[PDB]
RNA sequence: UUGAGCCUUGAUGUGUAGGAUAGGUGGGAGGCUUUGAAGUGUGGACGCCAGUCUGCAUGGAGCCGACCUUGAAAUACCACC
């Protein structure tokens, strides 16, 4: 139906600029939804070695519109303070999974950079997703207010999908059409920053702007 | 476009060349099978791409991040341990950056250094491919998909159940590259159907050498020969092989007389006369030289080793009668009140599954282990050769020449002892090659070798655990027609179907709770009486 | 001539190697030696190589 | 009418638990659907046979995410795929 309406509404062969996209993609906006954006960049690495695997750290003013409130891990007395300081709960060492005895894990890395109170549930389950905190993104920092600021700062992780594409979110189509732009300039060089060693012809294959169910458009 | 290279290889032991200028090709996701004689050297290759020995000349260059865990032929001797503690030792290369991790938490469990926040990196920059977060929660998986307990200590279980575990040590890990040096030794057709289904959906890359006909044929995208030296494909089906191989050995044996026609009438010219006042020709003389130095070449053939039988005086009329003997290992029964007779010149092949006590049924006969229950009375005038199920009557390290014959010279063969060390000539075993340790011999020579020195001493009785685990089929076709012919009593186990239609005439197939039902035929009838079984109700 | 060559790379890292010969098919093991390795100055074990 | 690359347009993805043949990362909550279903059978196709895919007209607006009982959850755009 939409589908099949929209399917003519996009021509995504095609190719376009940083600017003369933002109304060619709201126009499917017509359903109502939170518009969960699903922007797409492809890049360019031999994503089936590990070398070449990269994950980043970011920091973003925008913001997604829906903040995650992720548990802090410490031995002892590393959530007694950082739980009211920017935290859901202050998971504790000595009872790592007892805050969390159904969710394991929160939505966030535990940030207990000093303390080593835990490798982490022994059994991998606080690794399901990648949640422990390492220093090749940043996410192991005895600072709180790292962490802390963190939820007055939008810290957002980057994926290596098997075929080496990073997903994130954008701020949701919500917001304005500038901001977008704002965006893609702090993901950019940011990931360019955050460009491993090794490469091979382009860098950053592909990039366009998506949604779960939204159409998206060739940005370039 | 390209998995494992090796290009202008060479391999040769103190002896001639197990390898020439050879070529290897591995792609994604295939599955291709090795097929040489015994003793040719298609274990020595899996070494030589699992990274353990050799290639003096010639190099190898397999990526990177390829990760490759093999199966070996022959039983391990760590077996003093458990099945879970076997099973681990198969990531010990991933024991490393599994380890790291949880150690070098110690240097930030102070202030974060460079020292302490660059590890992160290192440790988990294996991480990212791999998962290595479940190497406990993996190793209990796989038994589950295989059927191990995982506290059961390995010392204990069956040959069957052994090979099991040697096939799950070398899985854990996940390699891209499956290397099964002889995948279905002591499997049953269960277990052999439901690893033909495993191995299928398995996502990497398999080389494995298989001596089963039809193992082959289901699973084999290609097939390489390695015969005598240099290894070369085929296309299409495996009977295809046989038939495109037949052809490479006409044809070479064609030529091969041709070369012997041209030096044979080339030496009656070199001790001919002269004449007059002619001369000769070296340019005739030193080719001769060279079609002399040329014989130094590769027999195209074998040999088709040759045995016979050493027949005894005739046992007892009755050879093993047990009667309300139930034996029962501690959990469940493998023998409940049996009563069975074995008479002279019965042939009679014992067959089941898995663990169902054939080997500890013949333990019992000759009384290695007592029975529970109900007495076992011996023939009279018997004389057994034993062939285990493990070896286990060979020591490694034992010289060929001393193993064969107990270490004594003066085999006796056929009529008188006429006999010594002649009896290799007749395995084919160079008379040079007879001070070597029997560690180094292949797992069909050491098959040979253990069958060479049974049929070396006078015996009325043969009792065969699996005879034919790595025999080609040039030498099991032999073993058929003399185990067939020989006068004596005979009790085998094997678990394939074409080998016991031609050897025996009764069967004793196994079924749970210690019962064993005796059907009369070969393989094939005994199963089609076991389908009208009515069981006397 | 069954005999082949063979050379005992040192352990010690420092690229230093006696060679011999060695009768592979009656000495399926490798040697392992403890001999003098001149660059290190000390007595450590030297194992088979090509 | 034939053999390689593209560009989409179409379908393919069973270790098991289990709703059932269940591809990575999605990021989500609710969409679809009424241009008219659950269905009826149809026809090539699929089987590792328990099904999942769409023509064909009669009927045609009711099914899903939700709790998870899992290594990883919902055929619910599109990203080189
Ligand atoms: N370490 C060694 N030292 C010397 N000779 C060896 C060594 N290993 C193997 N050989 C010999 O070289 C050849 C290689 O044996 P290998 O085990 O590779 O044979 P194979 O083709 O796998 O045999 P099978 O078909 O019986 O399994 C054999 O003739 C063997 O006797
Ligand atoms: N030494 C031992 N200690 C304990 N249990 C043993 C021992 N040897 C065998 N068993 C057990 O006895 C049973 C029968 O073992 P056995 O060696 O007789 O097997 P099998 O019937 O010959 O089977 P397969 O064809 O698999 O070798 C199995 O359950 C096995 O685990
Ligand atoms: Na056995
Ligand atoms: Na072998």
């Amino acid at each position: 139906k939409r589908m099949r309406v929209i399917r003519e509404k996009v021509d995504a062969t095609k190719q376009y600029d940083i600017n003369e996209a933002i109304a060619l993609l709201k126009e499917l906006a017509t359903a109502k939804f939170v518009e969960s954006v699903d922007v797409a960049v492809n890049l360019g690495i031999d994503a089936r070695k590990s070398d070449q695997n990269v994950r980043g750290a970011t920091v973003l003013p925008h913001g997604t519109g829906r903040s995650v409130r992720v548990a802090v891990f410490t031995q002892g007395a590393n959530a007694e303070a950082a739980k009211a300081a920017g935290a859901e709960l202050v998971g504790m060492e000595d009872l790592a999974d007892q805050i969390k005895k159904g969710e394991m894990n929160f939505d966030v890395v535990i940030a207990s950079p000093d303390a080593m109170r835990v490798v982490g549930q022994l059994g991998q389950v606080l690794g399901p997703r990648g949640l422990m905190p390492n220093p090749k993104v940043g996410t192991v920092t005895p600072n709180v207010a790292e962490a802390v600021k963190n939820a007055k700062a939008g810290q957002v992780r980057y994926r290596n999908d098997k075929n080496g594409i990073i997903h994130t979110t954008i701020g949701k189509v919500d917001f304005d059409a500038d901001k977008l732009k704002e965006n893609l300039e702090a993901l950019l060089v940011a990931l360019k920053k955050a460009k491993p060693t090794q490469a091979k012809g382009v860098y950053i294959k592909k990039v366009s702007i998506s949604t779960t169910m939204g159409a998206g458009v060739a940005v370039d | 476009m390209s998995l494992i290279s090796m290009h202008g290889a060479w391999l040769s032991f103190s002896d001639a060349p197990l390898l020439d200028n050879a070529e290897l090709h591995i792609e994604d996701n295939e599955r291709v099978c090795l097929v040489g004689r015994n003793g040719a050297g298609k274990s020595t290759l899996m070494k030589i791409l699992n990274r353990e020995q050799g290639l003096d000349d010639g190099r190898i260059i397999y990526e990177q991040d390829l990760i490759v865990a093999r199966l070996q032929q022959d039983p391990p001797r760590n077996v003093e341990g458990s099945v879970y503690d076997f099973v681990a030792e198969g990531i010990e290369e991933q024991a490393e950056y599994l380890k790291r991790y949880h150690d070098i938490s110690r240097l930030v469990m102070n202030d974060p250094s460079e020292k302490n926040l660059n590890e992160l990196a290192k440790v988990q920059e294996q991480l990212d491919h791999h998962n290595l977060w479940q190497l406990e929660n993996r190793i209990n998986e796989v038994l589950a998909q295989l059927g191990l307990d995982p506290n059961v200590a390995l010392s204990s279980l069956s040959g069957g159940w052994l090979r099991k575990a040697a096939l799950g040590r070398a899985l854990v890990s996940n390699p891209r590259v499956l290397l099964l040096d002889q995948p279905t030794n002591h499997l049953d057709i269960e277990t052999i159907d439901w690893l033909e289904g495993f191995l299928k959906t398995f996502n990497g890359t398999i080389i494995f050498i298989s001596h089963d006909r039809s193992f082959i044929r289901n699973m084999a995208t290609r097939i390489v020969d390695l015969d005598r030296g240099k290894l070369v494909t085929y296309p299409g089906n495996y009977d295809q092989y046989l038939l495109e191989k037949e052809e490479a050995l006409r044809v070479e044996e064609l030529q091969n007389a041709e070369f012997d026609r041209k030096l044979a009438q080339e030496e009656v010219w070199i001790r001919q006369g002269i004449k007059a006042r002619r001369t000769r020709n070296e340019g005739r003389v030193r080719a001769l030289k060279a079609m002399r130095r040329e014989r130094g070449e590769r027999r195209e053939v074998m040999g088709t080793a040759k045995m016979q039988v050493e027949e005894a005086s005739r046992s007892g009329k009755i050879v093993f009668e047990m009667e309300d003997v139930c034996y029962q290992v501690n959990g469940k029964q493998l023998v409940k009140d049996f009563s069975a007779q074995v008479l002279r010149g019965d042939k009679i092949a014992l067959i089941g599954p898995n663990g169902c006590g054939k080997t500890t049924l013949l333990k019992l006969m000759l009384g290695q282990l007592q029975a529970d229950s109900g007495r076992i009375h011996v023939g009279t005038k018997l004389e057994v050769a034993y062939f285990d199920q493990h070896r286990a009557e060979l020591d490694p390290d034992k010289t060929v020449m001393d193993n064969l014959a107990e270490g004594k010279q003066e085999v006796m063969v056929n009529g008188k002892p006429r006999h010594v060390l002649g009896y290799l000539q007749d395995f084919l075993f160079h008379p040079k090659r007879a001070m070597t340790p029997v560690r180094a011999l292949s797992g069909g020579e050491r098959n040979r070798l253990l069958l060479a020195r049974l049929f070396l001493k006078p015996s009325n009785l043969l009792i065969l655990d699996q005879p034919t685990n790595d025999l080609d089929v040039e030498t099991l076709e032999l073993l058929e027609e003399l185990i067939d012919s020989y006068q004596g009593t005979v009790l085998l186990v094997s678990h394939d179907r074409q080998f016991v239609d031609n050897t025996v005439t009764e069967c004793w197939i196994f079924e749970g709770g210690g019962k064993i039902g005796r059907y009369v035929g070969g393989y094939h009838d005994a199963r089609g009486q076991q389908e009208q079984y009515v069981a006397l109700k | 001539g069954i005999r082949e060559k063979i050379k005992l790379v040192s352990s010690a890292g420092t690229g230093h190697f006696y060679t011999t010969t060695k009768n592979k098919r009656t000495k399926p093991e490798k040697l392992e030696l403890k001999k003098f390795d001149p660059v290190v100055r000390q007595h450590v074990i030297y194992k088979e190589a090509k």
